[PDB]
């Protein structure tokens, strides 16, 4: 029980504010230039070094390590809300996904409406316009454990283990972010995936459909929809 | 079940196998394994397939949604909107069958002899008349094996046969001749198989 806005607060400043001499003694904020990447759209991944996060805020990894979801989400969060403060040029559009974003940022922009208040429900998904992925690399003092040892008292946490692969699937596309065009409305709805599976929507949520009470079906697009590479592996006892 | 005759079959190609739907008076006329012809109309019949992914659907066309409480989505809202899966497979509606090569132009001796035509039964009188029929049908069956006359004879009253009988007592007595030809490799077994075959 803390204040996670507290959280995303200290977790920005050390993304800020940290530095290294990876780079032949030159202090270069190492998250600092990863951020410029990952604005630039360079760089899909971003490593966090817990140690580097315990080199100054220790309690910080254990709150990490003991709610590692949680606090991926936030660090996620925090590069989000970073990302357009360290933007010093314009994307070259990469693929379909970043010409999807812009057009999609372009025309909130354009039916923004600062002061009127917005629906929950009428937003886009932070998973919808990441465009990066943030990992944690365990800390060192951590020592690695077992397959037959990390049991229950381990479930959402940290824990860092060691094997023999002895299988491992295909890249496959998993949904993350489905998304649904109306036939009457002209909005796109999204649908957001936690679980291994899920229905598709039938009906449209969208407020011209609403207030028009007409029939609003609306149908699953493979186009904007928000897909990433999947595999699942299974990793053996030494 | 029907499947593609050998002659249609493209290359490196299964026979394809469709169903035949025979109605009023032409409901047994085709047998397993018989060469026919059959006129109809290839129709669709809607079947339940184990498609994992989604496809056509049909659906109302009336804008209906669903209250609170009543939302109309998932499994309640597919059934109150009527979904239902439109998958279909190619079916023949066979109006009528024949066989593809008729034996006659028209089962005892009398019926076949009334199922043949004049011109056909006055064939096969000649040839009943003609003496030297035997060497003559040896050679019609086997014209491109030299020799083996002996072989070509065994064959050919194995394709006629005997008399099968049933003693009083119920033993079958067996009425059909087999034949099996043994010899040296290259000496036209298997020719003589498939001239039989065919
Ligand atoms: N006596 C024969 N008369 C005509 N053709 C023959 C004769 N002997 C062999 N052949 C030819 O040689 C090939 C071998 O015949 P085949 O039936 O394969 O013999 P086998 O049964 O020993 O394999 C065939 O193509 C056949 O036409
Ligand atoms: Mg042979
Ligand atoms: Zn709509």
């Amino acid at each position: 029980l803390k204040d996670y806005a507290l959280e995303k607060e200290k977790v920005k400043k050390f993304l800020q504010e940290f530095y290294q001499d990876d780079e032949l003694g030159k202090k270069q904020f190492k998250y600092g230039n990863q951020l410029v990447r990952l604005a630039h759209r360079e760089q899909v991944a971003l490593y966090v070094d817990l140690d580097d996060v315990a080199e100054d805020d220790p309690e910080l990894v254990d709150s990490i390590c003991e709610n590692a979801r949680r606090y991926a989400k936030l660090f996620a969060d925090a590069v989000q809300e970073l990302l357009p403060q360290y933007k010093e040029r314009e994307v070259v559009n990469k693929d379909v996904l970043d010409v999807y974003i812009e057009h999609r940022l372009m025309m909130e922009q354009r039916s923004r409406d600062p002061g009127m208040v917005r629906s929950p429900q009428n937003q886009y998904p932070a998973e919808l316009m990441r465009r990066f992925e943030l990992y944690f690399q365990g800390p060192s003092s951590n020592k690695p454990r077992v397959i037959r040892e990390v049991r229950a008292d381990s479930v959402g946490k940290l824990v860092t283990v060691r094997g023999i692969v002895t299988r491992v699937s295909e890249v496959k596309p998993k949904m993350v972010v489905a998304t649904y065009t109306c036939d009457q409305c002209g909005a796109e709805t999204y649908q957001p995936i936690q679980s291994p599976t899920f229905m598709p929507l039938i009906m449209c949520p969208s407020q011209e459909c609403q207030t028009n009470r007409s029939g609003g079906r609306l149908y699953l697009q493979t186009r904007g929809s928000r897909f990433i590479k999947f595999q699942e592996m299974k990793m053996q006892e030494h | 079940r029907i499947q593609e005759t050998q002659a249609e079959l493209p290359r490196g190609s299964i026979p394809r196998s469709l169903e035949v739907i025979l109605r009023a008076e032409a409901v047994e006329s085709a047998q397993a394994g018989d060469k026919c012809d059959f006129t109809g109309t290839l129709i669709v019949v809607p079947d339940v397939s184990k498609l994992s992914t989604p496809g056509a659907r049909a659906e109302t066309n009336s804008r209906v949604s669903g209250v609170d409480g009543y939302e109309t989505e998932g499994i309640r809202g597919l059934r109150a909107l009527g979904v239902r899966d439109l998958s279909y497979r190619l079916v023949f509606l066979a109006c009528c069958v024949a066989p593809t090569n008729p034996r006659f132009g028209g089962q005892t001796a009398e019926s076949i002899k009334n199922q043949m035509t004049v011109k056909e039964w006055e064939k096969v009188f000649e040839m009943s008349q003609d003496k030297n029929l035997y060497h003559n049908l040896c050679t019609s069956l086997f014209p491109t094996i030299h020799g083996n006359d002996e072989v070509k004879r065994g064959v050919l009253l194995m394709l006629f046969g005997g008399v099968p009988k049933t003693t009083g007592e119920g033993t079958s007595l067996r009425g059909d001749i087999n034949v099996c030809i043994v010899g040296d490799p290259s000496t036209a077994k298997s020719q003589f198989l498939k001239h039989v075959e065919e």
